[PDB]
This record gives structure tokens, sequence and C-alpha cells, in this order.
RNA sequence: AAGAUGAUGAGGUUAAUAGGUUCGAGGUGGAAGCAUGGUGACAUGUGGAGCUGACGAAUACUAAUCGAUCGAAGACUUAAU
RNA sequence: GUACGCGAGCUGGGUUCAGAACGUCGUGAGACGUUCGGUCCCUAUCCGUCGUGGGCGUAGGAAAUUUGAGAGGAGCUGUC
RNA sequence: GUGAGUAGCGAAAGACGGGUGAGAAUCCCGUCCACCGAUUGACUAAGGUUUCCAGAGGAAGGCUCGUCCGCUCUGGGUUAG
RNA sequence: GACCGAUAGUGAACCAGUACCGUGAGGGAAAGGUGAAAAGCACCCCGGAAGGGGAGUGAAAUAGAACCUGAAACCGUGUGC
RNA sequence: GAUUAAGUUAUUAAGGGCGCACGGUGGAUGCCUUGGCACUAGAAGCCGAUGAAGGACGUUACUAACGACGAUAUGCUUUGGG
């Protein structure tokens, strides 16, 4: 209990582990305000794995995550365990936290959500 | 719930079709005022 | 529980003395020169300022 | 020496548009481009494209600057409704009425 | 610390109000990997270990940016000074 | 006492519906003491009440601290 | 017209990247995720009578939106000793 | 014709016993008017288009196919007390 | 215009009320007739096995409906008017 989103307990678990794994690939995704005032609180407690560079740890990590597949390494497969491990986990391995920032768009329209840009610092 | 209009192709025109009029004599009565009314369809 | 009365139209114009919008709170994005909704960003060119988005 | 542009029987209801209509007017014409581009309700855009056709009826074929307009009235109308139905339980039926209404803009500039 | 919304209250770079982070308190009760014992189930040791949502501290790394709207000039008459 | 207070707050066991049976009365259809079963509807406009905010007034405009006109709350008692 | 911008919106898991467009939480393509699986799957009777299909449409119908469609315009579709 | 003049007179002045309701016999409404003549708005401009505003035809479009005159209810915008 | 007290009367308008002006929706009233109703005078009062009354399906250069027509089909022959 951090925040509920109006999800039942069960989908929002597996929510967040939908928005995580696809902002480490992306860099940016674009989300309700709510989505995205906890996705911060994922991934960057998920970074943190990515400093220590264990066993465990890269077990650990996998319980968070999912199992997708990227291609353009020009033309290398990638899974999104090992793009953190990596590239992700080396350009922030002298920054103490503070690795996402969150950027107000404008409410969307039809619906009147103010959407946000997260993005990793 | 089953509501009542089952439809049919079959007794739709062995009771209320044209020669189901013609057979007895008071559906002669029958078409004689619905061609008489003026009406565009005799019989269903 | 169904009216009693036609409520007229002095009581119905005084009900929506409080039924309105306000104003959105704008801004000059002033690296464009624009306006802007404040504590966002552009929807033209424009930086954020304090960001540089 | 004003100008105006009437668009009329828009799909839109006549007491949700009034509510921006009443934002809006005895003010400058360049805040209020950027009033409802910014406001996000359901009829903003579409009281802005026929502001914005006052805004080009005052400069051409009357050649009049846009720099110094202002809303003088702004206001309205009722146009006529589209009586369509909703069936309801029991074997009931209520009459839904959408209503369509009339929007007029004029611009002026003080003289 | 307040709450249906508005209100009240703690803050807005002169900054510790939230998030992360490094330290703890509480909670669970011995993580994985390897090393040893055994035919195997499993057991011991490295180790009061590891994991840890809401409570206590610490440090500006991230977001509280740039800005806007409202708001005084102090009436008259009569006894005191 | 307050519609033997209170069913647009709840109950429906009861009393008083259609079915059925006994005792009894009726030549008859049926009837007056018991018996087993038997649909309880509504989105609060105005006064009333409980909360909580805007406007303007208190002769200049503001930040805090307070006198209490009046009105509420509390009021029971055993044993050794 | 008042009731009132009130009661509703007809069981139910969506998230994002890309295009498209005057306009996208809703249309199309991709990956991940969930739900039925003696059925929410696959063929034929009854009944309905063009709905099926490709190219263009956005006034009405769809309980919102719509570039979409079982809705509108054009042109096609059903083969037996 | 000391009969009616579009809620009248036929149910029907509009392609009426027709949309539509019913298994069936059977029930059954709604609709009229540009101008003397279509001379029914060439061309520019905001728009994705609708719808507008100028210029034009006309005696008049403040008669533009929501098309003669245009009452009240009801919804608006302005201003003296 | 205060230096102190005492006493008075204002301005405000989030919005509402009355009057006037100007707009929209709505299709009453006025003015018209293609259609009716009520009745006089002359006709007239039957068609069908040589296939009737009523109909479905068809017919135009392009035909959705009514009109008139039937594979000789949006008409053919002939005698008269024009």
């Amino acid at each position: 209990g951090y925040r509920k989103l109006g999800r039942t307990s069960d989908q929002r678990k597996a929510m967040l582990r939908d928005l995580a794994t696809s902002l480490i690939i992306s860099e940016r995704i674009e989300t309700t305000e709510a989505r995205a005032k906890e996705v911060r609180s994922v991934v960057e407690k998920l970074i943190t794995l990515g400093k220590k560079g264990d066993l465990a740890s890269r077990r650990n990590a996998a319980k968070t995550l999912r199992n997708v597949e990227i291609l353009n390494e020009d033309e290398t497969t990638q899974t999104a365990l090992q793009k953190l491990f990596g590239e992700i986990a080396e350009r922030y391995t002298e920054r103490q936290g503070g690795y996402t920032r969150i950027l107000k768009q404008g409410p969307r329209r039809g619906d009147g959500a103010e959407s946000v840009i997260i993005e990793l610092v | 719930v089953k509501r009542t209009y089952q439809p049919n192709k079959r007794k739709h025109s062995k009771v209320h079709g044209f020669r189901k009029r013609m057979s007895t004599k008071n559906g002669r009565k029958v078409l004689a005022r619905r061609r008489r009314k003026g009406r565009k369809v005799l019989s269903a | 529980a169904v009216p009693k009365r036609r409520t007229s139209k002095t009581r119905k114009n005084k009900r929506r003395t409080h039924f309105k919008i306000s104003v959105p709170g704008m801004t000059e994005c002033p690296n464009c020169g624009e306006y802007k909704l404040s504590h966002r960003v552009c929807k033209n060119c424009g930086s954020y300022n304090g960001e540089e988005v | 020496m004003e100008a105006k542009a009437v668009a009329r029987t828009i799909r839109i209801a006549p007491r949700k548009v009034r509510l921006v209509l009443d934002l809006i007017r005895g003010k400058n014409a360049a805040e209020a481009i950027a009033i409802l581009k910014l406001t996000n309700k359901a009829s903003s855009p579409v009281i802005e494209k026929v502001l914005m056709s006052a805004l080009a009826n005052a400069e051409h074929n009357y050649d009049m600057n846009t720099d110094e307009l202002v809303v003088k009235e702004a206001y309205a109308n009722e146009g006529p409704t589209l009586k369509r139905f909703r069936p309801r339980a029991q074997g009931r039926a209520s009459a839904i009425n959408k209503r369509t209404s009339h929007i007029t803009i004029v611009v002026s500039d003080g003289k």
C-alpha cells in the first residue's frame, strides 16, 4: 500500500511491471499523472539492483520485470534484463538517487487526464 | 422466458395463406373486404 | 421523492450563482513568446526554462 | 466599426456553450484566442474556430488591424432539437432532447 | 499532523515539503551460490544471515521553474484640546 | 401524553385476500371459533435538522491574541 | 419548461512503442499481459433477406469519442447427373 | 351553393388505406405556400467541411429551399431606478 | 478632517426584482387553392369459359416509385379532326 489506482490489488502489481519494463527500453513513456507518481518508486528501486551486479540480484530483479526481447543492437538480441546490468546500470554509477523526472504535458482530449512524460535522467 | 411468436414459413401459409382463404366460404368474405377497403396485401 | 411545486425562475437563477468555471492560470512562455499553462511545457517550440524542455 | 461571424446549428448543447462564452466577454482579442486553447472543455475549439472568423472578416473586407480588437458581445441562442428516444424498463420509453445551438461572436475596435 | 470537494496546516531554491539514497528501530527466523556428510529424501557450516509498505535520522541527486491576479489614501455634526 | 409517539427509519409474527382441513350451523351455493402456507413500492424540490465553504457589512487597508451578551454539556449511587 | 447539468452509461484487464489524421485513452500493425477451453472454439437445421466483400464517406443511428463500423454513396458477390 | 378554407372539409389537397402496430380478423395517423420570372447566390476571404461576410441577381434575401405574414409560453445579451 | 471621545447618514452587488431596447427557437392568426361535401337536369345501370373483378412480374439510352402499356410491351395499323 503505497497508493491504489482503481485496480483490484492484483492488477496493480502486474501493471507496474508493464510500465517498468517498457521504460528501460523506450527511455520515455507518455502516461497519466498518477500512473507516473508511482513508477518513479519502482524503477529507482531497480537500477539499485543494477549497481550491485550480483548473482542474487540478477535473479532478484527478474521477479519485477518481463521477458521481452530487443532487436537493434545492429542485429543482436538483448533481453530487457540484459539491457540493465549494461548500458542502463553504467550510465548511472555515480548518481546516488533521482534517476527519473516528470514533465507535465497537458490534459488529454476527451478524458481530462493530466498527461505527463516520465523519462530517465 | 419463451415468447408467443415462434416463426414458421409453413404454418404461416397453411393457415393464413391464400388457398386457405379461398378454401372455405367465409374466407371469400375476408378477401372481399380487403380488396374493397383498398389494401395492398390481401393474404399474409 | 417528487417536487411539491414548480421551482420558479427567481429560485432557479440564484442556485447557479456558484455554477461556473475558473480562469486557466496562464503564463507567457519567455522563449517562444506565447501563452502556456503554468508548470507545463509548451505545445509549440518551447523550453521549460528551469529544465530547457 | 465592427464585424461578426455567426455559426449556427452546432451539435453541442446551449447551456454548456455559454459557460465558455461567459468567460471571454469584454476582453482583448489577443488573449481570448489563447484562453480557449488552454481550457479542457468540449466547446472550446468550436468557439475558437468561429472567433478566428470574426478576426479574419475584420482584417479582410473591412481593413482594420487585428492588434486593437475587443470582444464586444458574444451570445449563444438556441437552435432546433432532435427528438430521439431511449427504450426504458417495463415497456416505457423516455424522450431524449439533443439540443443544438447558434454561436455569434462580435468584435469591435472602440469606435 | 487535515480531508467528500472547497477549508485548516506543514513547504516553494534565503529550500529538508514529498520521491530516491545511505544508516538504523521494529517484523520474519537462517536467503542464494559454493564447501562438507549421506543410496536418496533432506541435515550441518560460511552467517542472528537475507529480504523489509506507512515510524526515526542524514545528504540537494529528481520534481516544487519562469511568472501572474486581487489589495489603502482615511465622510459629517457638536461639546473637549 | 406525544396520530394507543416513531413502517418516504426497520420488522410483518400477527389481524383481513385467492388454496386446504376439522368442529358446528345451512336441504343447498356457502358461513362464524381454531389450524398449515401466503410480493411490504419511491433518485428529497421547499420548511426542519447535522456539518462545512464563498459574498458583503462592522467608515482606511492588514497580521496575531482575546473580554463573554447569551446558549449548550455534566448532574446517579453501592458497599466496607 | 421545472425536477437538473441531477439519476444513469446495460456483469468482465488492460499497458506501452510506432504509424494515420484538421483532430486519437477508443481506428489499424507490433511485442508483453490477462479470460473461456463439455466452450466465449469448429460445421449444419429453424428463422431472418443482402447483413457478406473492396474502394470513398462523417449530418443522423452507436448510451461518451471516432479517421472506425452490422449506419450512408458507388461497384461487385451465391456455379451440382 | 347567405357550404368548408390545412386541428377545417373525405381517413386522404403531400404518389393514402401508405409509413407503423397485430400470428389473425382488424386498427391507422402525420404532411400544403420562394419569386411576377430560377434570374437557386459567378469570384475573393476564415474553414478539413458545415455554417458564415462581403461582392452580385431581385421591387425586397431583415423572401436563400430550416424558403409568405411570424403571436404567446420558454432560453438569452445589454442598460435608467 | 479628526488630536481623543460622543452621535448620526452613506458607497458596495457574487447575484436577484420592475421598466425599456434588441435577438433566437416556436408555427397561432391573416390572405390564397390543386381537394372535399351537399344537391338539380340529361345520360346510364352490367362484365365473365371467346377466361372476368382485382392483381404479382416485366417494359425507356441511363430507371427507385406512381402513370399509361404487355415478348408487336414508355407502343403498332387504319379511317376523320387539328
